[PDB]
């Protein structure tokens, strides 16, 4: 449940996660199709489980 | 709480 950022990932609304390359982000739900939830920083949203990998 | 729903739009490419 514990991921690292390989890329920059820019939110489009305040349902998604926001983070830069190197962040470490907490994956709170896994779901196929390309997106996971996860948290950063305080903030809880979804982001591109192929813009991360895993620690 | 309630949580946000899973996005409808495709995920973006991975910037190249």
């Amino acid at each position: 449940s514990v991921v690292r950022a390989k890329f920059n990932f820019q939110q489009t609304n305040e349902d998604e996660l926001s983070f830069s390359k190197g962040d470490v982000i907490h994956v709170t739900r896994v779901e196929e199709g390309g997106w996971w939830e996860g948290t950063h920083n305080g903030r809880t949203g979804w982001f591109p489980s192929n813009y991360v990998r895993e620690i | 709480p309630s949580r946000p729903p899973r996005p409808s739009r495709p995920p973006p490419p991975t910037p190249r």
